[PDB]
């Protein structure tokens, strides 16, 4: 994985040596070359994971998260540069350095062969994200939105750190390749109950779980666009990746310790979708919709059937692309009306027709229109949870109804109706913004032609 | 016919011919505890390095 870790680090001299007019262009170009290079990770086999070294490997789970991660960096550079036009040059290079450092941490987070290196990189991705949010944020309470996001991801990962070293002394290793073959079944005890809680609560907070989702609509609202994109697309998916690695060691205690968490997730995917019906803030609506979609991923990982893992990894990749495009559309209107209120700017299809078509596509992917990979992931999770219990279809179909409702309500509220009369700073859509929307949506539509590369290790 | 000794004579260390046997263990000690085995053998490199969680050297 060194052939991706080194050019990501070579983007640091590539961003601290360019001319004052060339620092966006060079980093965009060479991060696009790295994203093109990332497709060599699709050397995946039906039985054996692609094992590079003692430190890095990539099965069919980490590979699409890596391609999404290395693809997301040029998109964040294209998205973040318009509101840094009135920014100092050295602060601009520090912003690009935090994005490059976050990519560097993620591309060897997902390829952590050993689990405490996963913990170090997993907790090290916070600090560039925290600097981006609490330094290039917007409002007064960016310090509070960064405080709890440091607090919860350390108070939750403090039992995670203790639990992983406990396995290091018991099993003798935290190599996941070794721990596939030396895993002992975890019997019923209270000690193993708090062992399961210590292994799972950090990733529950990162997804987020319902009731633990209080950090996320605050943190997205206080973030800039690059922070919102990377939180919606990668940093939530760290928790799903970590659960899919960590439930190997947690059997069979998961089959009865998952019941409160599955009930929290199944009722929360209803409640957050109803909150999305009752939102005034557009970015908070996309935030709560992200919570609603990751609740199904929590359910699918906790029931641990093959259709559920296939649907959960398909839904993570699809929701990364969709929610990143939704936050970028919210930015494209916040760069014109300068407020996030959804009822403020209406009737935008009369003014921005092609941007309204990109809104239409993002909302149709958000409600899982077939044959998109949103629908493949949604449908497989619903199939597997029907196999878990036949009465879960009521909450599943009810969430799908409310999801269609708030996606088309968001579409109608921003893009339809009579426009606001007292707003006239609505410029035409730039070539940059349409390029950003197309680079989100066109891979999301190409993956429906060949969805087998995003269906995880047990396709 | 006795002669009083000179200065420094009565503080000389003399030798004594004795017929009693020498005390082989006058402190009446028991046997000493066996010392720990020393180090021996050529110092080979450490097998796969530090072995500290993931550090391959
Ligand atoms: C590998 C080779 C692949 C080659 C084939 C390509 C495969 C798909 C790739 C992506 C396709 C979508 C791109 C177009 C839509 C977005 C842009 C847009 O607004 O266009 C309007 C615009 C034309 O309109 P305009 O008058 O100029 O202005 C627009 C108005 O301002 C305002 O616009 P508007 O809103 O009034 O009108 C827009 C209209 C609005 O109408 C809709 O959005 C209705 C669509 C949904 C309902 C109907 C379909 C339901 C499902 C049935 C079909 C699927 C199953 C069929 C299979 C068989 C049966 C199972 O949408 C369309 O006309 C697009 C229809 C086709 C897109 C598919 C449906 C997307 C819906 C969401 C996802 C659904 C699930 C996934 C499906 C994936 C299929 C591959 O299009 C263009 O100018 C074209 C731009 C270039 C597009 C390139 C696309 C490919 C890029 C990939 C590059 C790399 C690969 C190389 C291949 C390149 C091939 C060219
Ligand atoms: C005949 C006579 C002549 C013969 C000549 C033969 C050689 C000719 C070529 C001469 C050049 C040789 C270069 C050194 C040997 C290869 C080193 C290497 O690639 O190791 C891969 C090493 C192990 O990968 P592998 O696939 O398992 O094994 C490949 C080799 O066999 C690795 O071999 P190994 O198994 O023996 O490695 C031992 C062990 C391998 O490592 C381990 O066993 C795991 C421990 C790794 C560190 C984990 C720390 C995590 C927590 C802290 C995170 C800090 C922030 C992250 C970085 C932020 C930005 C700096 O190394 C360490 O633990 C050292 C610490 C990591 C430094 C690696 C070398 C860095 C040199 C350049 C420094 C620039 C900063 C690099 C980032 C350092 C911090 C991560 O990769 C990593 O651990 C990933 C970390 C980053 C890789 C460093 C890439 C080196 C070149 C960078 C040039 C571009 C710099 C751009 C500017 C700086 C950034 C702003
Ligand atoms: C609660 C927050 C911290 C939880 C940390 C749990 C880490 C872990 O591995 O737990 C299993 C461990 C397993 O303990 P153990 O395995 O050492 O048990 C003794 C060993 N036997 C049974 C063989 C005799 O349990 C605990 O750590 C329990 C204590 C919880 C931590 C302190 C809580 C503070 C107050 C809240």
């Amino acid at each position: 994985m060194l052939k991706y870790i080194i050019p990501t680090m070579m983007l640091m001299p590539l961003t601290w040596l360019s001319k004052n007019s060339m620092i966006w262009i060079n980093t965009t170009l060479h991060s696009l070359l790295i994203s093109l290079t990332s497709l060599l990770l699709l050397n995946q086999f039906g039985d054996n994971s692609l094992n590079f070294s003692l430190t890095f490997f990539s099965d069919s789970l980490s590979t699409p998260l890596l391609i999404l991660t290395m693809w997301l960096l040029p998109l964040m550079l294209m998205a973040s540069q318009h509101h840094l036009s009135k920014e100092n040059l050295a602060r601009k290079k520090l912003f690009i350095s935090m994005l490059i450092l976050l990519q560097l941490f993620l591309i060897m987070t997902f390829t952590a062969t050993e689990l405490i290196f996963f913990y170090i990189m997993f907790e090290a991705t916070l600090v560039p994200t925290l600097i981006i949010i609490t330094r290039w944020g917007n409002q007064t309470e960016r310090l509070n939105a960064g405080l709890y996001f440091l607090f919860y991801t350390l108070a939750g990962s403090l039992p995670l750190l203790v639990a992983l070293i406990y396995i290091q002394n018991t099993m003798g290793s935290l190599n996941f390749l070794i721990l596939q073959y030396w895993v002992q079944p975890m019997p019923n005890s209270w000690s193993n109950t708090f062992m399961w809680l210590a292994c799972m609560m950090a990733f529950m907070v990162k997804m987020p779980l319902y009731g633990l989702h209080l950090w996320l609509p605050k943190a997205h609202v206080e973030a800039p666009i690059a922070g919102s994109m990377v939180l919606a697309a990668i940093l939530l998916k760290l928790g799903g990746y970590g659960m899919m690695r960590i439930t190997l060691l947690l059997n069979p205690i998961t089959d009865f310790m998952a019941y409160p968490f599955i009930m929290l997730s199944l009722w929360g995917m209803i409640m957050t979708s109803s909150i999305c019906l009752r939102q005034t803030d557009l970015k908070s609506l996309i935030a709560y919709s992200s919570v609603s979609h990751m609740a199904l991923v929590i359910v699918a990982i906790l029931i641990q059937t093959p259709w559920s893992y296939m649907g959960a990894t398909a839904l993570m990749i699809a929701h990364g692309l969709t929610s990143s495009m939704l936050f970028c559309l919210a930015n494209s209107n916040y760069e014109r009306v300068h407020s996030r209120t959804m009822i403020l700017a209406r009737g935008l299809q009369t003014l921005l027709p092609l941007m309204a078509a990109w809104w239409l596509l993002a909302s149709l992917t958000n409600l899982a229109l077939p044959p998109s990979i949103n629908l493949i992931g949604e449908l497989f999770v619903v199939m597997s949870t029907f196999s878990w219990s036949n009465i879960t279809i009521i909450l599943m179909g009810l969430n799908m109804v409310i999801t269609a409702l708030y996606s088309l309500y968001m579409l109608i509220t921003t893009q339809r109706g009579k426009h606001t009369h007292h707003i006239n700073n609505i410029l035409p859509s730039f070539t940059r913004e349409n390029a950003l929307m197309s680079l989100h949506m066109l891979p999301l539509l190409l993956l429906s032609l060949n969805p087998k590369i995003i269906l995880g290790p047990l396709y | 016919g006795w002669v009083r000794p000179d200065l420094g004579e009565l503080s000389k260390v003399t030798k004594v011919k004795t017929d009693r046997p020498l005390p082989e263990n006058p402190y009446h000690s028991r046997a000493r505890p066996e010392p720990n085995p020393e180090v021996e053998g050529d110092l080979k490199p450490a097998r796969h390095g530090s072995r500290l969680f993931f550090w391959t050297m």
